[PDB]
Parts: structure tokens; sequence; C-alpha cells
């Protein structure tokens, strides 16, 4: 399976943004790693909507039909600059490269 | 006389005995001719009787009233049978003496020649082995292969059923949250 | 009970997606009228109150139930009747008698309450 | 063999399982809650908005007919003390103070 | 001696059906006796002495003859149980060329379809053996008794062939291995077709059970997305109406 992701780069504070990751060749979900940072969980969603996360800023979704996720953020903040990671299992099996999120205060 | 009793003995007739291939050949003959042939033609006489009685039995019932050619027609059939087996044999004249008013030297002989040739071919049986593995090979072969279809369809159905199943239940669910939802709206 | 058939839900759902959708959206609606109103009233019932310094509370006196407060403090105040002949009340700078038959011809004769409003807070800031 | 469902019937008894009913009429049972509370806060408070529309629609129908008129889309305050025509127009700009403001108001009111 | 053997009609259909077989097959040319022989419809002793002989010959080749015939045809119906042999008279068998000629007649006659439904009861055997010879999947079920039938049948003239030829005397030797090998080709050769005729059967059936599994697939992930999208809007529907509120009440709440 390959996992693109899609959607980051430099943001200023205060804006929106969205991250997608289509999966080719059951759960979908987010990590990120914040500069000098561990790995930390965002949130999952498995093929049917259930929703395991993080605060309101952050929504996660799917397309099933087109086998993506979307992460959402809101009044982007500079505690949110780090690297994004999709992952998905058959439930970790697969790993997105890791897309940067870069908030400019 | 002795030796031909001995053979059509070896060969699994117990019906073959110096007594009744002697002088004394009588009605007898017909069933050891039914059980030779039956034995080497491995047929059934009374099958091939049986569809040459019948043309076409469902509307038209005239065969029940005519006795007057059935017996008749299955004795001579039952001896044609007989016929061209001694034509094959080198006995070109049955002359329906060999049945019905047999003799000991007459039908002795030829069913000798018969038994001879029954032992050779089943020595040369054994040559065609691979035959009988091919045979069954082949004949496997079509089994295996008409297996594997049946296989796949049965599981195809299954595979659809039981998603069939599932998605019932999911629309019910979705029915079921709908109606809940409609009371607290309107 | 066949999947051939989730055509028809995905109206059903669609329908319901979206009546859902305004039952919530209406409500929505009614909450923003609602908070509209008083914001509005709010500032009204203060910034008038700024610009004049002019408060409009309930009277001490079941006859005179309006009392019209002049000022930063409770310093000047005069209380009046809603309807009738009589409706000058209690103001407690203590206006005399001729001056209180003053501002009664202003309300009921005059009819005219700004006009009542200046005299009056004339005479009471001129009281003090 | 792949552009196909692994396991489809495990994908839909999975699509069944959550979806969470009693989390929804949940969420509106609190809709409805919190609809009745608004209304009790409108309403306990629509006696006190008949009291601050009476309140102020007596200080404004009082107010208003003193002739005096907010205008805040113009950051103004008009005053129809005469209804002729003529009207006075005050800025509700920081600059002016509130003494020399009441006290001009008072002034065009008691002409 | 149940038949109407003295109606006039009777009497002409038959000996029509008898000179047709006779003349159909040949009679008068394999024996000039009756060279060109038309109805007669008063024989020749002779001539029925012919005529027996042949017809018989026809069911009983081999058979011999003595040298006076009206001797053996009473035995010979015996042997081959006729059914009106009670209406003959031992007696009237030596002449038959006086009166009751009428019966003799008749049993020509009965001899003549006799033959003809023989010829028919064989030769539908022969028939039918070549046709076992040669002999959906749920449609057509016991096949594989018809190629073991086959099998049994084919190894049956492979047996009785060879056999023509062991006994044989001018032919054995070259025409013999060759033979057999060339009978054995057609074996695996038809199976083959067999077995490849199914292989490609199976698999366009795997493009029937493909193309319909495939599009349930995908309607079911149709189902499956459109689902998971109307639960996801309800829910953003939902959450909203739960913040507005609560902010609507957020500024309200300050009485100073
Ligand atoms: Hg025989
Ligand atoms: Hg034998
Ligand atoms: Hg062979
Ligand atoms: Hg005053
Ligand atoms: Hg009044
Ligand atoms: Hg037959």
């Amino acid at each position: 399976v390959q996992l693109v992701e899609s959607g980051g780069g430099l943001v200023h504070p205060g804006g929106s943004l969205r991250l997608s990751c289509a999966a080719s060749g059951h759960a979908v979900a987010w990590f990120r790693q914040a500069p000098g940072k561990e790995r930390d969980f965002v949130a999952s969603i498995n093929a049917v909507g259930l929703v395991r996360n993080v605060l309101g800023r952050f929504s996660i979704s799917r397309d099933f039909a087109k086998n993506e996720v979307y992460l959402q953020m809101n009044s982007l903040e500079p505690e949110d600059t780090a690297v994004y990671y999709c992952a998905a299992r058959y439930y970790y099996d697969y790993w997105g490269q890791g897309t940067q999120v870069t908030v400019s205060s | 006389l002795q030796e031909l009793v001995i053979c059509l003995q070896s060969c699994d007739f117990a019906l073959a005995t110096q007594e009744n291939i002697s002088r004394p050949t009588s009605d007898y003959m017909v069933t050891l001719y039914k059980q030779i042939i039956e034995n080497f033609m491995g047929i059934s006489v009374e099958s091939l009787l049986n569809s040459s009685n019948q043309e076409t039995g469902d509307g038209h019932l005239q065969e029940e009233n005519e006795n007057i050619y059935l017996d008749t027609l299955n004795v001579l059939v039952l001896n044609k049978i007989c016929f061209k087996f001694f034509e094959n044999i080198g006995v070109q004249d049955f002359n329906m003496t060999d049945l019905y008013k047999p003799e000991a030297q007459r039908t002795q002989r030829l069913l000798s020649a018969v038994v001879n040739y029954a032992r050779f071919r089943e020595e040369r049986m054994f040559d065609c082995n691979s035959f009988i593995l091919q045979m069954e090979s082949l004949l496997g072969q079509i089994n295996k292969l008409n297996d594997e279809i049946k296989q796949l369809q049965k599981d195809f159905e299954v595979e659809v059923k039981e998603i069939e199943i599932e998605y019932s239940l999911l629309s019910g669910h979705i029915n079921k949250y709908m109606n809940e939802m409609l009371e607290y709206m309107q | 009970a066949s999947i051939d058939a989730f055509s028809d839900l995905e109206r059903r759902m669609d329908g319901f997606q979206k009546d859902v959708a305004q039952v919530l959206a209406r409500q929505q609606n009614h909450a923003r009228q609602q908070l509209q109103q008083f914001q509005a009233e709010m500032r009204q019932v203060a910034l008038y109150e700024r610009l004049l310094q002019l408060r409009v509370l309930p009277g001490a006196s079941d006859v005179h139930d309006v009392r019209f407060v002049f000022g930063d403090d409770s310093r000047c105040w005069i209380e009046v009747a809603m309807h009738g002949d009589h409706v000058i009340g209690n103001s407690h700078p203590a206006l005399d008698p001729k001056s209180r038959a003053t501002l009664e011809h202003v309300l009921t004769v005059q009819g005219d309450l700004a006009a009542f409003l200046v005299v009056a807070r004339d005479m009471l800031l001129a009281s003090l | 063999k792949d552009n196909l469902l692994d396991n489809p019937v495990e994908f839909l008894k999975e699509v069944r399982e959550s979806f969470d009913i009693q989390q929804d009429v949940d969420a509106m049972k609190r809709i409805r809650h919190d609809l009745d509370v608004i209304k009790e806060e409108s309403e306990a408070r629509i006696s006190k908005e008949h009291s601050k529309v009476s309140e102020s629609n007596k200080k404004l129908k009082l107010y208003r007919s003193l002739g005096v008129i907010l205008d805040l889309e113009n950051d103004q305050v008009l005053i129809n003390r005469k209804n002729d025509g003529n009207i006075d127009i005050l800025p509700l700009d920081n600059n002016l103070s509130d003494f020399y403001k009441t006290k001009y108001i008072w002034e065009r009111l008691g002409k | 001696d149940p038949r109407p053997l003295r109606d006039k009609n009777f009497q002409s259909a038959i000996q029509e059906e008898i000179y047709d077989y006779l003349k159909k097959n040949k009679f008068d040319i394999e024996t000039n006796h009756p060279i060109s022989i038309k109805f007669l419809k008063q024989p020749t002793q002779k001539g029925f002495i012919i005529i027996f002989k042949w017809l018989y010959l026809r069911l009983d080749p081999g058979y011999g003859f003595t040298k006076s015939i009206e001797n053996e045809i009473y035995q010979i119906l015996k042997n081959l149980r006729y059914p009106f042999l009670e209406s003959i008279n031992k007696s009237q068998i030596s002449a038959v060329g006086g009166s009751n000629w009428h019966k003799f007649l008749g049993m020509l006659h009965w001899m003549v379809r006799t033959n003809i439904k023989l010829d028919m009861c064989l030769n539908k055997v022969d028939r039918s053996l070549i046709n076992q010879n040669t002999q959906t999947l749920d449609e057509q079920d016991q096949r594989q008794e018809r190629y073991e039938l086959m099998v049994e049948k084919l190894l049956i003239d492979y047996f009785t062939e060879s056999y023509k030829s062991f006994l044989k005397l001018e032919d054995n030797y070259e025409p013999s291995m060759q033979e057999l090998k060339l009978g054995f080709e057609k074996f695996v050769h038809i199976i083959n077709t067999d077995v490849t005729s199914t292989e490609l059967k199976l698999e366009e059936l795997k493009v029937d059970l493909n193309r319909k599994r495939y599009k349930l697939h995908q309607q079911v992930i149709h189902v499956i997305d459109i689902t998971s999208k109307f639960k996801i809007n309800i829910q953003s529907s939902l959450e909203n109406s739960e913040n507005e509120l609560g902010n609507v009440i957020e500024e309200l709440r300050n009485l100073e």
C-alpha cells in the first residue's frame, strides 16, 4: 500500500489548513512529530467513522470512495508546527513519508 | 472334451461340465452362451434385448397386444449375437442348431477358440496399462475439472448471501436510526 | 432487503440529512435572532442614560410610578404618575408648591414631556 | 484480485458497529434541553425584556419622543426638537467630553 | 390364426409388403427362380420353397437345409417359436399348393413382416452401438458414465478388431501394430479436447462470477462511502448546533 500525503507547508497563524492522505495499491489516521519531540498520536478514523482522538481545532474525516483521510486544522497555533504522518492499519503496517507543517508566529 | 471343460472352468464358467457339453447338449447352452458373451463382450444381454423392443412408448401402445413377434424377436437377437460372435472365430454358420438343439463336438471347439483369444487379449492388456492410468488420468482429469467449476459457483453465491445479510442489517440499522430521530423532529 | 434497492435509501437519507439540517439551521437562526435583540437593547438601556444622564426607574410610589433620575448619583430625581390629574409626585430636593404647579402644567396641559424634563432638571439642579 | 474488497462482510459489519445511534440521540436530548434553557432565559427575560422593552420603550418611546434618536450607523445622535425639518447632529466621537456634550444637548432641548 | 387371412384386402396388402421387401433386397437377382417376380397370387410349390429358404437363411444363415425342405418347415417354425404354429397341421405341410394355402400364404407374410422388424431391431442396435462408441456442467450429468461406457465399448472394439487380425492370415504383419497406436491416439486426443474445453469454461465462468463479483463489491463500496458521509454530515450539524447556543449564552449573562 502507498500513502500519498498532501496539503502542508508554511501557513500563517489563525488560518486554516487541510491535510489529505490517499491510500493506493481499515483505519486511517494521523500522527505528528514536533521539532525535537517524540511522535504523538493525533487521531484516527476507522473505515466506518469511529473517531478517536487534541481539541476541537483538529477534525479528522474520510472519503471511503476516494480512500482518503483528512485532517482539518483551524485557527492555527505555533505549537501545531510539526511533521504530520499519515498511517493506516489492517485493524502499524503502513506509514506516509510525513508532511511538514510550519506555523509562522 | 475334457481339456475344453477344464479351460472353460478355469475361465470362471462353472456351468461348463463334461456331462452337459456332451451329447447331453441341451437348452442350457443358451445360458452358457449368455455367460460367455456377457463375460468377454462385457455387456448385458437382457439390456440389449430391452433396448430391442422399444421404439416409442409414451403416446402409442401397439406393443402389448403383439406377442406375435416379441418372444420370437428376442430369441433371434440373442441368436444373432452368437452368430457374429462365431463369425469372428472361424465359423460362419450358426444355423440355430448350436442354441436350440446343440451338440457336443460342435459348439465346443468354437468356444475354445474364443477362450484362447480371451487369454491372449488378457496378456496384451498389461501392455496397455499406461492407458489404464491415462484413461484414469484422462477420466480423472475431466472429473477434477468438473469438480472445480462446481466449487467456485457454490462459494460465489455464499459471498453474495453473506454480503447481502450484512447489508440488510446495515439497512435496518439506518432505518431504525432515522425512525428514532423522527420523534424529536416535526 | 437487497443491496440493489440502496438507491431508495440514498434518498431518505439525503432528505433526513438536510431535514435535520434545517431543524438545526432554523434553531440556529432563531438563536441568532435572540442574541441581537438583547445586545441592542442593552446598549440602548445604557447608551441613552449616558448621553442624557437620565435614568428611568420604578417609582417608590404606587401612584407616581415613574422616577426620573438626573446625574451620576441619586442626587436629583422626581417621580411622576402615568395618568391622571395629579401627575407630580414627591421629589427629594423638595421643590415648592409654585414650582410643582409649573411642572404639573407642563405635563398635563402642554403635554410636552421633554419640556417637563428640561424645567424639572433645571429646578432640581438649582435646588442642590 | 485487488480493486475488490478483501473481506466485504467484515467491512459492512464494521460499518454497522461504528454507526453510533445513542450518541447522536443523546446529542438531540442535549439540544432540546438547550432550547428549553434558552426558552426560559429568553422568557423570564421576556418579562425582563417586557420591562426592558417597557423600561426601554417607555424611556425610548419617551427618549425618542424627546426627539433624541440614536443614529449608530453614522456614529452620531440626532436631536429633533421642533420637527420642522431642522435637526441637531451630535457626533459620538470620543473627542468631546461628557460634561460639554450634556450641557450642549440640554441647551438645545431648552430652545 | 387371430388374423383376417381370408379377407381379400388383407391378403392384398400383405402380398404388397412381401413383394416390396423381397424385391427391395434383390431376392430375384440373388435367386433366379422368381426372376423379376411379381405378386404370386397363385404361387408354385417350388417357388414357395425358394422364398421360405431365402427368408429363413436371412434370419438364420448357416442352417443346413436337407434335400426336401417340406420336411423341415414345421420344425424350423417350432424353433422360431411361430405363434400361429397351432393353426398349421403337419399333414397339410406336404402339399400346400392346395386348398389351405390361404393359411400358408399368411405364414409367408408373417415371415416377411417379421423379417422387416428383425432387420430393424438389429440395425437400430448396430446404429445404437455406433452412437455409444463416440458418445453446462450441471445440466449434462452422467457424462463420466458415458465416457466409461465409451471406453468399455472402445476397448471392446479394439479387442474384436485386433483379434480379427490375430486370427486372420494375409494381413497381420504391417497393419497390426500401427493400427493399435492409431486407435490409441484418438482417445487421449478427444478427451484432451474435453480437458481444455472445460478449462476455458472454467475461466470464462471466472469472468462471469468475476464481472458480477466486481460489480457487487463496487456497489458495496458505494454504500459504505455515502453511509459514512451521511453520518459525518449529521454529526457536524449536531456539533455546530450545540456550540452556537453555548456562545449565545456566554455573552448574555452579564447583568452588571
Ligand atoms: Hg455366443
Ligand atoms: Hg478365458
Ligand atoms: Hg492396445
Ligand atoms: Hg433633577
Ligand atoms: Hg405618564
Ligand atoms: Hg431391436
